[PDB]
């Protein structure tokens, strides 16, 4: 009953 | 205002095939428009697609715990919000509603336009034909294409450029995946 | 394929925007209000049967952002190509007058998801019960949009939708009477 999200990365700075 | 922009987007895209017994997770970049890494579960791995997302692809590709919990995404992810909007979204079927018009291309002359216009349904794909004393009418047929509302409904308006003759009866066919027979009304001068 | 679901995220700078979206089949599921940390389900039928954390998804706008001002020094500060959009404005249901109905007006193909667009009756601008869609994705990686009127149809009126975006000479009317 609760849509979960998918996770964003990081990029090397 | 005439500052440069500048303009990063994320697309974390969940492909089925047939319910979920084939399921696709893909995890895109983009600068612009120009996508720069990606993810690809059929390939387990970060791949850059440009020279400028070459540092990213390496980057990620050494963390152990990020690929794993990149790759359970099909599961974790994909299938689990299938499952969760399947009845609303899957399963949505909006019957259309068909009405017949005439109308003109260039004003105050005659009707040379016959309108079928499906309005309000769900999904999308659709076949609409015209018909003219029950045979097919495949020669000067103009359309719409296909509408998206914006508001979870479709809408297309198939035209028919003839000039109606008294005792000819013209029929809009209408198929549609939530339709068990074809949907046709008439119209006659 | 079948069925695709697209979570859709942007940030824009300088104007510091951001958007959090789902997508299914081109259409969309929800919206998180970036303002009042909320979800926004399209329809309102949607809340019922699912439930979706606002939360969550300030924390990829926030590494969006982060990822931006890395690409924007690796680019050497490459601004982006502005893109024209199309407009076209027509109506949810066939017309009958004293009827009530809905003009749409469908904004298409441009980037960067900025936008001035304005409905107007008889060139008097009218915001009475206007609604719109946040910046929808497109799969060339572009933005499309929706404006929505409700109306009652009448021979002495005339409605249309102007448009404004960086990449047009000139804000782009599009026209609709009976
Ligand atoms: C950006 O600047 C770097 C350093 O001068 C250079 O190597 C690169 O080719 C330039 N262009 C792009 C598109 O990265
Ligand atoms: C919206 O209107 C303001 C008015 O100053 C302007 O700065 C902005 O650029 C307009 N939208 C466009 C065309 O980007």
């Amino acid at each position: 009953e609760t849509v979960c999200p998918r996770t964003t990365q990081q990029s090397p700075e | 205002d005439t500052r440069p922009r500048f303009l990063e987007q994320v697309k974390h895209e969940c492909h089925f095939f047939n319910g979920t017994e084939r399921v696709r997770f893909l995890d895109r970049y983009f600068y612009h428009q120009e996508e720069y890494v990606r993810f690809d579960s059929d390939v387990g791995e970060y791949r850059a697609v440009t020279e400028l997302g070459r540092p990213d692809a390496e980057y990620w590709n050494s963390q152990k715990d990020l690929l794993e919990q990149k790759r359970a995404a099909v599961d974790t992810y994909c299938r689990h919000n299938y499952g969760v909007g399947e009845s609303f979204t899957v399963q949505r079927r909006v019957y259309p509603e068909v009405t017949v018009y005439p109308a003109k291309t260039q004003p105050l002359q005659h009707h040379n336009l016959l309108v079928c216009s499906v309005n309000g349904f769900y999904p999308g794909s659709i076949e609409v034909r015209w018909f003219r004393n029950g045979q097919e009418e495949k020669t000067g047929v103009v359309s719409t294409g296909l509408i998206q509302n914006g508001d979870w409904t479709f809408q297309t308006l198939v035209m028919l450029e003839t000039v109606p003759r008294s005792g000819e009866v013209y029929t809009c066919q209408v198929e549609h995946p939530s339709l068990t027979s074809p949907l046709t009304v008439e119209w006659r001068a | 394929e079948e069925h695709v679901i697209i979570q859709a995220e942007f940030y824009l700078n300088p104007d510091q925007s951001g958007e959090f979206m789902f997508d299914f089949d081109g259409d969309e599921i929800f919206h998180v209000d970036m303002a009042k940390k909320e979800t926004v389900w399209r329809l309102e039928e949607f809340g019922r049967f699912a439930s979706f954390e606002a939360q969550g998804a300030l924390a990829n706008i926030a590494v969006d952002k982060a990822n931006l001002e890395i690409m924007t020094k690796r680019s050497n500060y490459t601004p982006i190509t502005n893109v024209p959009p199309e407009v076209t404005v027509l109506t949810n249901s066939p017309v009958e007058l004293r009827e009530p109905n809905v003009l749409i007006c469908f904004i298409d193909k441009f980037t960067p998801p900025v936008v001035n667009v304005t409905w107007l009756r008889n060139g008097k601008p009218v915001t009475t019960g206007v609604s719109e869609t946040v910046f929808l994705p497109r799969e060339d990686h572009l933005f499309r949009k929706f404006h929505y009127l409700p109306f009652l149809p009448s021979t002495e009126d005339v409605y249309d939708c102007r448009v404004e975006h960086w990449g047009l000479d000139e804000p782009l009317l599009k026209h609709w009477e009976f």
